[PDB]
């Protein structure tokens, strides 16, 4: 898709109808957000995105299979969990890499919406990746200046998006939430902090909830509700679609969107703002070998379809 | 197999060539600058018997 | 670059109004007709440098 | 080879480059006579041309 | 970056600070004076020629005679046990 | 053993 | 290999073939115009 | 300040991956052949043949030639009684001087 | 001191390389005075009409 | 050139030194710009009038046209500054430097 | 590497143009250039004059 | 503007008739190989921007660039030479036409001239 | 010409596409080759220049230098091979690309008929010396020394090309052959006076001369090993052969214009060799030592007696060779220590003998012994300054003595003394290093015995 | 404009030292002026006062400079007798270099000032003598 | 802005410098200079944004005043004369006028001001076109009234364009600024030559367009717009920023590159009118150009900054935008000086 196509006559509004909407389900920390999220996805139609991990973009990109951390990430949330105040920069490194690939998941999505028509459920968006960052910063886990570098890469590139239609909160208890990941076993998940938990809460309710509230309708289901999808989905069924800015966009800003959202390099430019913070600053010996060995994988080498390491032919004639 | 040597190791004639499409190319200016085969006040003198140019 | 289309294609689309002595609209001779008529006439392909 | 094809190669040379440079001076010589009397056909800067002129009757006898 | 040697110490401090970097005690450390010509915070360590110093001794540089860390003098070149000596004569 | 490559200072000042 | 196809795949054959006739052209145009051009000067130059 | 590797540490004796090294690369046949190509091409053509070609390097700055050339002028200047070498290094016939 | 440094590493380059480099330096700012207000740079149009008109006239 | 030409001129040259010497509204040099076009507008006049160019009678109304048309211009970029900025004032352009 | 430093890196970032380093710097610069000009061109001046009224002997200088 | 005013220059023409009568540049003409160099470099540059084989990727891209180059080259070298030869044409019959402005000088030989000797001593 | 030319370009390809086991080797053996090959063309005729076509001619002060590049690009390939063996195949292919095109640049310089062409060439030099000294270099002073240098360069080109054009514009040709032929002498008017300045200015910036040599300290120490070799072998030489072509249009001016160069140089020298007594840094120290041996060059050059030509000749082949060697051995000495202070490592001549006897030979043609070509020179330069000047002698002796002082300092200080205990990583000599100061000391003391090659010219 | 130069040039060389002296400070006087509008104009002067004070300033050390160069050059070339030595020149120019330095309050200045200034002066003096065209007229 | 708008936005700039190229009458040239800058303003501001919107204003502002003055002089050209045709001016006032008139459209200082701010403002491809393509209408005008330019004023003006966009250029850190002052140093270096040959000034502007052409492309590809943002390409995209470090070095004018051959020429024609003082300060001064362009190669290329974390993200995702003409582009504008003899085609 092109500026052509549009010439052509190719008009996003031809396709997008009233099931087209993005319903984002986001909460706290093993709240059940994704059983939902898929049952919502299913009983609508909508395609349903499962929440951007570590090696998102690897799924995007190549052959799917996650690269290895030190090639792709270069963070760790286990290594968050044990340690949440470690000198390598892990926390803040590993919540603006969890943005990015947030951004990513969010562009990868509206592009779906407005290629297919199919609306999308997302678990979780850039709007509510803040949460994280802000309980990181109450607990003392990151300094200032990483959320200040943050603040600055999310008004640059969340801006050029489209807040979602619905956003659904599952409200869980943060003791429940305790009981649940004792139960749930992971020792890494064991060791989160409750502190932790109850910042993200505070975050959600008192900055993520009323903010999207103004944009739209908010959902905000308890657990026991949330287990009714059926009334789930009927509750967003009868919401006005007047809520959000996408009644008031038409096929040329909708263009402007799928050009952008199509070019992922354009989407996650900002990501890489030149602010030199030691958390997240790669020194240039580290940054030249960790890139060659990126190279040296397979398929990455050269552009797609003319890596004839993974198979591809007739690159004479390509 | 010989196919396997010369397909590591063709890159060792590109120079040798080189030298050889260089003397031609010396060759070719210096039949440009024939203009005073035997005119020279210093080495004029009359071919020889079966002699088509001095190549000079 | 005075790419003088014009003359290539042999269209006229500003001599018109170029000069005074010129055909104008119901023969309305201009106030120095004469004049430019004798100047264009004497300066014609002899050059610039030389008509000045 | 031959010294003699040497010497040859070198008159002609010689030859090739002074005539070079002949005609260079005599380029600057004819383009300062052209620029400074347009009497050549460089430097021609355009005039008026005679054939826009209408010399049809016009309104006023004394044009 | 700050262990290499700066500009000419102005305050106590300064001069403190430079005499700490020379592993040198603040009492001892002297800076050349400043008269423009580049010598900066550098101490001046009194001229005399490594042939005076105590050939007994065990130096980690013996040839030089001279310790690892110590200050080392800005014009050791010239005052090397092969070069320009400064040694007490008898007359 | 390495050649010397601006570090986070030397980018600051441009 | 690759979880999305290539914009590329199989060479576009029919992209192929026509930078292979314009090419092509371009060579036959040239040769003939060259071919054209010295018979015309010989036979303005004797 | 920058997540960076730690400086690499002091370069890698090739002694120490084979003790018979010769320098250039890592690759023991490599390192024969390289040691071969340079001290062959190096020693045995250029720095010997090259020399040869160069001593036998045929006259052409005429050296021999001057010097018979002024055996045949002494010769003909002394018979003559001619001095051996005149005062103009062209004829004053042919100078018209101011 | 005389050679090494007074003169190679002293004078000769203020001499040369440092003062010409510091001209540039001062020249810079001066060109680049980052104001950006259309008010005085069309008041330097309007004195630069004036003066090429007086001395070109 | 008669009294009437050189006032016109001078006409034409003081309202360019007012556009150029800005003071604070973007709309007052605006104002000036259009009088420059006025200025313009009757010396062609007055210059074709007199020369009896009567095929050049059509240049005043297709400087005037053009005129207006770059002024249409002027008056839509100052909305928008003001729009944004809350004032015309020239001060305000100020973000963009050097 | 402190000693390396201030002999070669550290002396031009001190160094103040004082009255006593601007004499220094002129007197050792340009004094020695000026004192070996007059000398050699005294010495070109008296054998060119030599040479002019022949007085200079140059029976065997055929190399030169 | 020199030539730009030539008496009965055709217009946006980038080869007048007159041209003909001029010799052919040769296909092998080392100038036109240059272009062709600069084809086939512009080819390499292509693949490398785009991530694919530099000396492999995209034969026919390669290929085109060349012959593109080498096309328009040959009759960039034909008006070349044309214009310089319009140059000399007209530089010999402004020469012709002006005598008195191109004066023959005597030809005096060198034992005639006086050259002053500069001694270096 | 060509046919040192082409193969020279083909080693581009060649060198792109080797195997990334095979690039040093091919690069080696083809770059040998072309030496041999370009050994033909020091078969100079007694009087004409071998004029091989319009573009390209060659003499006895051209062909020395020719050969000179053919054989030092494969010395530097050697050289290059040691620090460049933990680069990734494409810069290590790109190091060797740009040491191929200096090569085919500076054989174009030292062939070219036309001034102008020479002009480009020549300033076509800057670029890969440029990106060699920034890109590869170690310290942190890299970035501003390429400055220096490219700036230094440029200023005294930029006139040159004014110049140059001019005399195009007047004389109306610039080949070297019309010139000589229609050489007219230069008046005393200012406008010659700045003409010369111009002219000789460009070529004065090139090899170092006292008050404009701040460069060359910065670009050798800074440089890699390879750009070292090049910058103090045949750049500095380019100057030489420039000032020695461009000297027959701008006479007899230079009797009136040398004067204040000639003081210049005469003092340099002593003024460098004396700095070369008290330097910490041994690449330092050789620059500097460069810098003195061509403040020699210049004052041959500008004296323009034919002893003093062909000593200019002798002693620029026999100094590129020599300051080569020397910053190979510092080289060797630095990838061990890590370290340029000279009173770092000392005592090495027991740890490693042979490394030990190649510091002496070099040492030894530095200070010009007897009869090397070293000595030929300088000894030439002092007698055609002793007929310029008696007074000359004075300086001249007094700056022979400095430099064997500070040659024979440098080989006390570092292969002489106490070994340096704590320094345990010195390893034994590779063959590839003991094989480069060969190849380094070998040609030079066989050039010995055959010197008429080497005297230009003018011999 | 030009024919302040005229002023200037119509003085002949080491005569007319108080003319040739007066017509230089009114060229630099000129200077000075347009020095002052472009500053004032680039650079607001907070107040009228300001403004006078900084035309003034400007304008009496352009002048300054350009009296001393023009009495400086006159007399050198009256006292050595050599009206056509750009070494006359070379002193004023010098001179007004130093007089620089003063009204700046910086030795430096004045002398970096001195020696450019020189060279400058001296290079003007010697295209007045040979001929050097600094705009030549299309000439080809 | 919807495509075909864009288009025809384009189309009509194009259309607006054809019309200057192509017409025989002032006031129809006029006409196609009020047609690019109406045209011009909404491609300035196709990306909404305040500093767009500044800089449009700028622009339309000097742009406007630069028409009135070209207007004007076009006006007493005729009162003094009764002539439409674009040839020799036939009154020195006038001249002098349509001189600063048609500077102040060209950019050359003292009328350089508002350049880096405009380009500044706008985007990159908005750069590109004010700095390559408005650059033809009013360098075209000049070179056919070159015979009646005024060559005291007109050298004046370019040599101070030299000048001031080498200061300026060493002074910037944001690419667009630096850009456009080396826009300034270029174009005083075309006007340079205008009264003497135009045909050199037509070879300086086509190099000139393909380096900037070249740069603006790289620029775009790797969508950086200060020393950092290009710094971060390294890791990204090595050949990038090694073409734009070439790119530099041809800017520069260094030999044997393609910049050269501009210059190279320049020099020759000044010389040939006896003109050497002016040539020779004119490369001097192009030395501060060569320093900017240094810097900026040291920082992209030739040394390697530090980069980010997120970088890896970007490095498993391509460009999928592919600007045909950026290979010929840098080909044509590095090698190209083997090339010189063809300046006889411009003729």
């Amino acid at each position: 898709y092109g500026p052509l196509a549009f010439v052509l006559g190719e008009r996003t509004t031809r396709k997008l109808t009233e099931t087209s909407k993005v319903i984002t389900v986001d909460g706290n920390i093993c709240s059940g957000k994704g059983r939902l999220a898929r049952e919502i996805a299913e009983k609508l139609g909508l395609r349903h995105f499962p929440e951007a991990g570590i090696h998102y973009a690897d799924s995007t990109t190549g052959d799917g299979k996650p690269l290895d951390v030190q090639l792709s990430g270069n963070c760790s949330l286990e290594k968050f969990y044990d340690d949440p105040k470690s000198n390598d920069g892990n926390s803040y490194r590993l919540q603006s890499w969890l943005y990015a690939s947030r951004l990513l998941q969010y562009a990868d999505a509206l592009e779906h919406l407005l290629s297919t028509g199919q609306g999308v459920v997302l678990e979780r968006s850039i709007y509510s990746d803040f949460v994280f960052l802000e309980a990181m910063y109450r607990q003392g886990f990151i300094r200032k200046q990483c959320v200040e570098h943050y603040n600055e890469v999310k008004k640059v590139t969340a801006c050029e998006y489209l807040p979602p239609h619905v956003v659904v909160y599952v409200d869980v208890p943060v003791p429940e939430i305790q009981s649940r990941i004792q139960k749930k076993g992971n020792p890494h998940e064991m060791k989160i902090t409750a502190a932790y938990l109850q910042d993200i809460e505070n975050a959600y309710k008192k900055t993520f909830l009323p903010e999207m509230s103004e944009k739209c309708e908010v959902l905000q289901y308890s657990a026991r509700e949330a287990e009714d999808a059926e009334k789930v989905v009927e509750d967003i069924e009868y919401l006005k679609c007047d809520k959000g800015p996408w009644p008031d966009q038409d096929d040329r800003t909708f263009h402007r969107l799928r050009m952008l959202v199509q070019n992922k390099l354009e989407v996650l430019n900002y990501t890489t703002i030149p602010v030199y913070l030691p958390e997240i600053t790669i020194g240039a010996h580290q940054s030249d070998r960790v890139f060659q060995k990126f190279t040296e994988l397979p398929g990455r080498k050269y552009s797609p379809g003319y890596n004839e390491d993974v198979g591809d032919k007739w690159i004479w004639l390509k | 197999n010989v196919l396997q040597i010369v397909r590591d190791h063709w890159v060792h004639i590109l120079v040798p060539v080189g030298f050889v499409f260089g003397c031609y190319l010396d060759r070719r200016s210096d039949e440009k600058l024939t203009a005073f085969r035997n005119k020279s006040l210093l080495f004029k003198r009359e071919l020889r018997p079966n002699e088509e140019v001095t190549w000079k | 670059p005075f790419f003088d289309v014009q003359k290539r294609l042999g269209l006229d689309l500003d001599r018109w109004m170029t000069i005074q002595s010129a055909e104008q609209p119901h023969k309305i001779p201009g106030r120095c007709h004469a004049f430019e008529k004798e100047w264009i006439e004497c300066a014609h392909g002899i050059g610039g440098i030389r008509a000045e | 080879d031959g010294p003699e094809k040497n010497y040859e190669k070198t008159m002609a040379i010689l030859q090739i480059e002074a005539e070079k440079a002949e005609l260079r001076l005599k380029e600057l010589e004819v383009r300062r006579l052209m620029r400074a009397r347009g009497d050549g056909p460089w430097y021609q800067y355009p005039t008026i041309d005679k054939a826009l002129i209408d010399h049809s009757p016009k309104t006023t006898p004394d044009n | 970056k700050d262990m290499f040697p700066g500009p000419y110490p102005k305050t106590p401090e300064e001069r403190a600070a430079a005499a700490k970097k020379y592993n040198m005690r603040v009492e001892d450390y002297e800076p050349y004076p400043d008269d423009g010509m580049g010598y900066g915070d550098y101490p001046k360590l009194p001229d005399r020629s490594q042939q005076e110093r105590d050939p007994w001794y065990d130096w980690d540089h013996p040839d030089l005679r001279l310790n690892w860390g110590e200050p080392i003098h800005w014009d050791l070149d010239m005052y090397i046990r092969n070069r320009v000596d400064t040694s007490p004569t008898p007359v | 053993a390495r050649q010397w490559q601006p570090d986070v200072e030397w980018a600051e000042q441009f | 290999f690759y979880i999305r196809e290539p914009p590329h795949g199989s060479p576009d054959w029919l992209k192929v073939g026509l930078t292979l006739g314009t090419s092509v052209f371009l060579w036959i145009y040239l040769i003939k115009q060259h071919k054209e051009d010295v018979l015309e000067y010989k036979r303005r130059n004797g | 300040i920058r997540l960076q590797e730690d400086p690499d540490p002091e370069d890698e004796n090739l002694y120490e991956k084979n003790p018979d090294s010769h320098g250039y690369d890592k690759d023991p046949i490599v390192d024969l052949w390289n040691m071969r190509v340079v001290f062959f091409f190096g020693f045995s053509i250029v720095l010997v043949l090259g020399s040869t070609f160069v001593a036998y390097l045929p006259d052409y700055r005429m050296q021999e030639w001057a010097r018979r050339e002024a055996e045949r002028l002494v010769k003909y200047r002394e018979a003559n009684g001619l001095p051996l070498m005149e005062s103009n290094c062209f004829d004053p016939n042919k100078i018209q001087l101011p | 001191k005389s050679a090494s440094s007074l003169l190679d590493l002293i004078w000769l380059e203020t001499i040369l390389p440092k003062t010409t480099s510091f001209i540039q330096m001062k020249m810079s700012i001066m060109v680049s005075n980052q104001k950006g207000l259309i008010k005085l740079y069309f008041l330097s149009f309007l004195i630069t009409i004036m003066i090429s008109m007086t001395l070109f006239n | 050139m008669p009294l009437v030409y050189m006032n016109i001129i001078m006409a034409f040259a003081i309202a360019l030194a007012g556009l150029l010497m800005y003071r604070s509204h973007l709309m007052s040099s605006l104002l000036c710009l259009e009088g420059m076009m006025l200025s313009l507008f009757i010396m062609s006049t007055l210059i074709i009038l007199n020369t009896h160019f009567t095929l050049a009678n059509m240049m005043p109304i297709i400087l005037l046209v053009f005129a207006a048309c770059e002024a249409a211009l002027g008056l839509s970029l100052l909305v928008m500054v003001s729009n944004t900025y809350g004032t015309d004032y020239v001060q305000n352009l100020n973000l963009l430097q050097c | 590497i402190r000693w390396t430093y201030a002999r070669s890196a550290n002396i031009y970032p001190n160094f103040r143009p004082t009255p006593k380093t601007s004499l220094l710097g002129a007197l050792f610069g340009i004094g020695p250039l000026f004192f070996w000009y007059y000398v050699f061109k005294t010495d070109r001046d008296k054998k060119e004059k030599l040479i002019q009224e022949g007085k200079l002997d140059q029976t065997f200088n055929i190399s030169y | 503007t020199m030539m730009s005013g030539r008496p009965g220059r055709v217009p946006l023409q980038f080869l007048p008739n007159e041209a003909r009568s001029l010799p052919p540049p040769k296909l092998t003409d080392p100038r036109l190989v240059y272009m062709g160099f600069l084809g086939y470099c512009s080819g390499l540059i292509d693949n490398a921007i785009r991530r694919r084989p530099v000396v492999s990727a995209g034969l026919h891209r390669q290929l085109l660039y060349v012959t593109s180059f080498v096309f328009f080259g040959y009759y960039l070298l034909k008006r070349q030479d044309y214009m310089y030869a319009l140059r000399d044409h007209d530089m010999f019959a402004y020469v012709k036409s002006h005598p008195e402005d191109f004066p023959e000088k005597d030809k005096k030989t060198y034992g005639e001239i006086l050259e002053e000797f500069h001694p270096v001593r | 010409m060509l046919k040192i030319i082409i193969p020279t370009t083909m080693l581009l390809p060649m060198t792109w596409m080797s195997k990334h086991n095979m690039i040093w080797i091919n690069a080696t053996v083809h770059s040998l080759l072309i030496s041999l090959i370009s050994l033909s063309l020091l078969n100079q005729l007694g009087e004409n220049s071998l004029n091989f076509s319009l573009t390209f001619f060659s003499d006895s002060l051209s062909a020395p230098l020719l050969v000179l590049t053919t054989w030092l690009l494969p010395l530097m390939l050697m050289a290059s091979q040691s620090h460049l063996s933990k680069e990734t195949t494409t810069r290590k292919k790109l190091y060797i690309t740009m040491l191929i095109l200096l090569q085919l640049f500076l054989i174009m310089t030292f062939t070219a008929t036309e001034l102008i062409l020479f002009y480009i060439l020549f300033e076509a030099t800057l670029v890969p010396t440029l990106i060699i000294i920034t890109r590869w270099g170690n310290q942190t002073e890299r970035l501003n020394a390429g400055l220096y240098f490219l700036f230094y360069t440029l200023a005294g080109s930029l006139p040159l090309l004014v110049a140059l054009v001019y005399i195009q514009n007047t004389t109306g040709s610039l080949n070297f052959l019309i010139i000589h032929y229609w050489s007219h002498p230069l008046s005393n008017s200012w406008s010659n006076i700045f003409m010369w300045l111009a002219c000789i200015m460009a070529f004065m910036v090139k090899m170092p001369l006292y008050g404009l040599h701040l460069w060359l300290p910065k670009a050798h120490v800074e440089a890699p090993i390879a750009g070292s070799m090049v910058l103090a072998a045949v750049l500095l030489k380019l100057g030489g052969y420039g000032m020695m072509r461009i000297t027959t249009i701008l006479n007899p001016l230079t009797n009136y214009m040398a004067y204040p160069f000639l003081m210049l140089s005469m003092w340099g020298m002593i003024m460098t060799s004396s700095i070369c007594l008290r330097q910490t840094d041994l690449k330092s120290l050789i620059a500097y030592s460069s810098v003195s041996h061509m403040a020699l060059v210049i004052v041959a050059i500008m004296i323009q007696t034919p002893w003093s030509f062909m000593g200019a000749t002798a002693l620029m082949i026999a100094h590129g060779l020599t300051s080569s060697m020397l910053f190979c051995l510092a080289n060797t000495n630095y990838e061990r220590v890590h370290s340029r202070t000279m009173i770092l490592a000392r005592g090495l001549q027991t740890l490693l003998p042979l490394m030990a006897t190649w510091w002496l030979m070099a040492s030894l043609t530095n200070l010009a012994l007897p009869p090397s070509i070293n000595l030929i020179g300088e000894l030439f330069i002092i007698t055609a300054s002793f007929s310029w000047s008696n007074i000359t002698i004075i300086l001249m002796g007094m700056n022979m003595m400095i430099t064997a002082l500070y040659s024979l300092y440098m080989l006390i200080t570092t292969q002489r003394g106490k070994y340096t205990h704590h320094i345990n990583n010195i390893k034994a000599s590779f063959t590839r290093e003991n094989a480069l100061m060969a190849l380094h000391i070998l040609p030079l003391l066989l050039l010995t015995l055959n010197p008429k090659m080497i005297l230009g010219p003018l011999y | 404009a030009k024919t302040l130069l005229h002023k200037y040039s119509d003085i002949p060389e080491g005569t007319e030292c108080h003319r040739k002296a007066y017509a230089s400070t009114s060229i630099g006087g000129a200077t000075g002026l347009i020095v002052s509008a472009y500053s004032i104009a680039l650079k607001p002067p907070a107040s009228f006062l300001e403004g006078v004070a900084r035309t003034g300033r400007y304008t009496f050390t352009s002048a300054a400079i350009g009296a001393i160069f023009g009495l400086t050059s006159c007399i050198s070339a009256q006292v050595r007798e050599k009206p056509d030595d750009p070494l006359n020149y070379f002193i004023g120019g010098c001179a007004g270099g130093l007089t620089l330095g003063a009204r700046t309050r910086s030795y430096g200045i004045g002398a970096a000032a001195c020696a450019y200034m020189g060279l400058t002066a001296a290079l003007v003096k010697m295209g007045q003598l040979e001929g050097w065209q600094v705009f030549a007229e299309p000439k080809v | 802005m919807n495509p075909i708008i864009y288009t025809t936005l384009i189309m009509t700039v194009m259309s607006g410098t054809m019309l200057v190229m192509i017409s025989s009458h002032w006031l129809l040239i006029w006409i196609g200079f009020e047609m690019n800058l109406l045209a011009m303003i909404p491609v300035l501001m196709k990306n909404f944004n305040p500093r767009a919107t500044e800089a449009a204003t700028k622009y339309f502002l000097t742009q406007a005043t630069a028409s009135m003055m070209l207007m004007m002089a076009i006006i007493i050209n005729l009162l003094y004369s009764g002539q439409w045709t674009i040839t020799k001016m036939f009154n020195p006032v006038a001249m002098t006028m349509m001189t600063m008139a048609l500077a102040m459209k060209l950019g050359l200082s003292p009328f350089h001001f508002w350049v880096p701010e405009v380009t500044q403002g706008i985007s990159l491809q908005a750069g590109l076109l004010l700095l390559t393509w408005q650059k033809l209408a009013p360098l075209s005008v000049l070179c056919q009234i070159s015979q009646s330019i005024n060559p005291n004023l007109m050298l004046t003006m370019a040599m101070l364009s030299i000048l001031i966009g080498g200061w300026g250029g060493l002074n910037q850190t944001q690419l667009r600024k630096i850009m456009a002052y080396s826009s300034i140093a270029h174009m005083g270096w075309m006007t340079a030559v205008l009264p003497y040959n135009t045909t050199m000034t037509i070879l300086n502007l086509l190099i000139y367009i393909t380096m900037t052409l070249a740069m603006f492309m790289l620029l775009i590809h790797s969508s950086a717009t200060t020393t950092l943002s290009l710094s971060h390409t390294w890791n990204k995209m090595p050949v990038i920023t090694s073409l734009m470090m070439v790119t530099l070095l041809s800017m520069g004018g260094l030999p044997p590159l393609s910049g050269f051959m501009p210059k190279w020429m320049i020099i020759q024609e000044m010389t040939k009118n006896e003109s050497i003082i002016m040539p020779t300060l004119m490369a001097m001064t192009a030395l501060l150009n060569l320093y900017f362009y240094m810097r900026l190669a040291y920082s992209s290329s030739l040394t390697m900054f530090p980069s980010t974390n997120n970088m890896k993200m970007k490095w498993q995702f391509e460009h999928t935008k592919q600007m045909k003409l950026l290979p010929t582009m840098i080909v044509l504008s590095t090698l190209v000086l083997p090339m010189t003899p063809a300046l006889s085609s411009l003729n």
